[PDB]
C-alpha cells in the first residue's frame, strides 16, 4: 500500500508540471502521454483505527515512515 | 508599477489587462459549459464539445 | 538586441521537443549559432 500510494502521488506530481502545449503537440502527432488513473487513497492514508485481533494500528504512522523513507532516497538518487 | 492597476502615466497595465481577460472570457465560458473545472489538473480544460 | 534574445529564448521552450518524444515512442538545436568557425 505505501509503495504504490508512492508511486501514485509521484507520477501525479510529475504529470501536473508538465508541460500541457507539449502533451498537446504530442496528441496531434501521435504520441500521447497517459494520465495516471485516479485513486482512493485518501480514505486509507485517513485510518488510524485498523483493528484486528483486538490491536489498534495505526496505519497513518507506517505510510508516513515507508514515504518519508521513499521521499530521502528519491532525494538521493537525484543528488 | 505594472503591478497597479493603473501606471503613473495613466495607461493600462498588464494586471489590468489580464483580470479583465480572465473576467470577460475564461470565466464567462466557463458559465457556459464550453469549460469546466478539472481538480485533478488543478485547471480549467476545455471540454469535448463540437465547438 | 532584445528582440534578437528574445527570439533565440524561446526555442528553449518545452513545446519543441514534441517531435523527439514522438519519435522514440512511435519508433538547428540550440548552441549551434554560438559556434564560431
Amino acid at each position: 500500500l505505501a509503495d504504490q500510494i508512492f508511486a501514485y502521488y509521484k507520477v501525479m506530481a510529475g504529470s501536473l508540471l508538465l508541460d500541457k502545449r507539449l502533451r498537446s503537440e504530442c496528441k496531434n502527432q501521435g504520441a500521447t502521454i497517459h494520465l495516471p488513473p485516479s485513486n482512493r487513497y485518501e480514505t486509507l492514508l485517513k485510518q488510524r483505527h485498523v483493528q484486528l485481533l483486538g490491536r489498534s494500528i495505526d496505519l497513518n504512522r507506517l505510510i508516513t515512515q515507508r514515504v518519508s523513507a521513499a521521499m530521502y532516497k528519491s532525494l538521493e538518487l537525484a543528488i | 508599477q505594472q503591478t497597479q492597476h493603473l501606471d503613473s502615466h495613466g495607461e493600462p497595465t498588464i494586471t489590468s489587462l489580464y483580470t479583465n481577460w480572465y473576467l470577460e472570457t475564461l470565466l464567462r465560458q466557463v458559465s457556459n459549459g464550453h469549460i469546466a473545472y478539472f481538480p485533478a489538473m488543478k485547471a480549467f480544460v476545455n471540454l469535448p464539445t463540437e465547438n | 538586441i532584445c528582440t534578437e534574445q528574445c527570439t533565440l529564448s524561446d526555442q528553449l521552450l518545452p513545446k519543441h521537443c514534441a517531435k523527439t518524444i514522438s519519435q522514440a515512442v512511435n519508433k538547428e538545436k540550440p548552441g549551434v549559432e554560438s559556434m564560431r568557425k
